[PDB]
C-alpha cells in the first residue's frame, strides 16, 4: 500500500505534466510533437540521473526511488503516443518524419539518460 | 487553437467536363482529404473520393457543361487530443 | 481544467498501478529484454490503435473518456524511461545485441500493435 | 525473487602469485563484477577491482607464495526494482 502510494503520487504529477506540456506544445511543430518528444528527453534525463544517483545511495527509502523511476518517469514518458504519432504520419504517407520521429525520440531518449548518468557519476570527486 | 480546415479552396483549371482545384494545407498532420462534388441544384447525388495528405491538388471529372457544381474539402486528420477526426469543410461554388 | 485533470489521474493512476505490478511480477524472468516492460508497451500500443479507430467513428464522444483512455491509460501504461534503462544497463553491461534487440522489439513492436487495434476495429464497421 | 549473487566461485588455475577464478552468472543484467581479496590472516587490506559483465573469469596478480587469500565476489546489477544495486558476495578461501 505505502509502494502504491508512490506510484500513484509520482504517476498522476507525471501524466499531468505530459497532458499540460502535449496540449500546450504539440501543435506546435506537428510533424515531430514537440510536447512528446520533450517529456520523453526530460524522462530520460531524470531516469539517467536517477540510475547514477541511487547507486551512491544505496540505503534510501525505497518510497522515493518508486516515486521518482516507475511514477514520475514512468508517467511522463510514453511510448503509445509517440507510436499514434508516428502512425498518423506512416498513414499520411510521411515517411521521412515518421523516420525522423522514431530516431529522435529512441536515440534521443537514450542520450538523455546517459547525460543524466555521466553527469552525476562526472560530479561525484 | 490550430485549424484543421484546409484554405483558398479554388479552381485553377478548368475544361466544360472537368475541375482541377487546389487548397493550402491546414497546419496540421493530414492523414487523406476529402473532396466532395455534386450540382449546386440540390436534386442529384453527391459524390466523394479521398486524395493523399501529401497532395493539396485533385481533378475532378465526368461534370456536365454549364452546370453549378459545390465543391467542398475536408481533412481526415492526426491531433493530439482528438487522435483520428474529421474537420469542418471549406466549399465553393464553380460553374462549369 | 479540472474535469479534464481527473481523467489524466484516473486514468494515469490504472495504468502507472498495472505497469507497475506486471513489470516487478515478470521482468526478471528474461533480463534481456524484460516481458513486463514489453507487454505494457504492446499492450498500450494495441489500446490506442483501437481508441484511433474507435473515436474516429463516434465523434459524439465525451473528451473525457477519450483523455482518460489515451493521455491517463495508455499514457500511463506505457514507457520510454524504464525501456531507455534497460537498454542503457545492457549497452553498460556490453550485451549489444540484446540492446538493438529490444530497440527494435519495442520500436516496431508497438507500431504493429497500433497498427492491428486500429485494423481490427476498422475491419469490424 | 531472482537472486543478483554469483554462484559457484572457484579457482580455475593457479601460479604461486596468481590465481584465475571464475563462477556462474546471475540470471539478472549485471553491470560488473566487483573482485575483492586480502590474505585470511588477520588485518592485511582487502583489495578490489572489477570486471566487465560480459566476463565471467578474472586473474588475480601480485600474490604472495604460501599464503591463505580470501576472495569475494559481488555484482554492481541492473534490476527493475533497485535500478544500480549492489549484490551480497560469494565468498571463498585459497591458498597460494
Ligand atoms: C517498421 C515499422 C512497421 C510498423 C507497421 C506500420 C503499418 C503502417 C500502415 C500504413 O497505412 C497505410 O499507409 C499507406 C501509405 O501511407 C496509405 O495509403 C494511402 O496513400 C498512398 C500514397 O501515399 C495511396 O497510394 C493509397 O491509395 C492511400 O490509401 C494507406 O491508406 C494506409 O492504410
Ligand atoms: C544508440 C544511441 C546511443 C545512446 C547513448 C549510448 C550510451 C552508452 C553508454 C555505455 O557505457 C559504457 O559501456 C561500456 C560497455 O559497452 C562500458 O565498458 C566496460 O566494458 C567494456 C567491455 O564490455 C570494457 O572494455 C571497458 O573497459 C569497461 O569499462 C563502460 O564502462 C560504460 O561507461
Ligand atoms: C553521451 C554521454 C557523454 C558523456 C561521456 C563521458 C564519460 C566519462 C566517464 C569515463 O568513461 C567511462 O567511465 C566508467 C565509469 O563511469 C569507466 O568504467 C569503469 O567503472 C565502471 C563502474 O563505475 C565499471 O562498470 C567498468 O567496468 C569500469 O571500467 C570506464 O572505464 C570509462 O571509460
Ligand atoms: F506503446
Ligand atoms: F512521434
Ligand atoms: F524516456
Ligand atoms: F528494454
Ligand atoms: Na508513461
Amino acid at each position: 500500500i505505502k509502494s502504491l502510494f508512490a506510484v500513484i503520487i509520482g504517476g498522476s504529477v507525471g501524466c499531468t505534466l505530459r497532458w499540460l506540456l502535449s496540449t500546450k506544445f504539440n501543435s506546435l511543430f506537428p510533424n515531430l510533437p514537440p510536447g512528446t518528444l520533450v517529456v520523453n528527453l526530460l524522462a530520460g534525463l531524470i531516469i539517467g540521473t536517477a540510475l547514477a544517483y541511487f547507486l551512491r545511495q544505496p540505503h534510501l527509502d525505497p518510497f522515493w526511488k518508486l516515486m521518482i523511476t516507475t511514477g514520475l518517469c514512468g508517467g511522463l514518458s510514453t511510448m503509445s503516443t509517440f507510436s499514434v504519432e508516428v502512425f498518423a504520419l506512416l498513414q499520411a504517407g510521411n515517411y521521412i518524419w515518421a523516420l525522423t520521429s522514431v530516431l529522435v525520440h529512441v536515440i534521443g531518449s537514450l542520450i538523455m539518460t546517459a547525460l543524466g548518468f555521466f553527469i552525476i557519476t562526472i560530479l561525484f570527486a | 487553437s490550430v485549424s484543421s480546415v484546409p484554405t483558398k479552396l479554388e479552381v485553377v483549371a478548368a475544361t466544360p467536363t472537368s475541375l482541377l482545384i487546389s487548397w493550402d494545407a491546414p497546419a496540421v498532420t493530414v492523414v487523406h482529404y476529402v473532396i466532395t462534388y455534386g450540382e449546386t441544384g440540390g436534386n442529384s447525388p453527391v459524390q466523394e473520393f479521398t486524395v493523399p495528405g501529401s497532395k493539396s491538388t485533385a481533378t475532378i471529372s465526368g461534370l456536365k457543361p454549364g452546370v453549378d457544381y459545390t465543391i467542398t474539402v475536408y481533412t481526415m486528420y492526426y491531433s493530439y487530443s482528438d487522435l483520428y477526426s474529421y474537420s469542418s469543410p471549406i466549399s465553393i461554388n464553380y460553374r462549369t
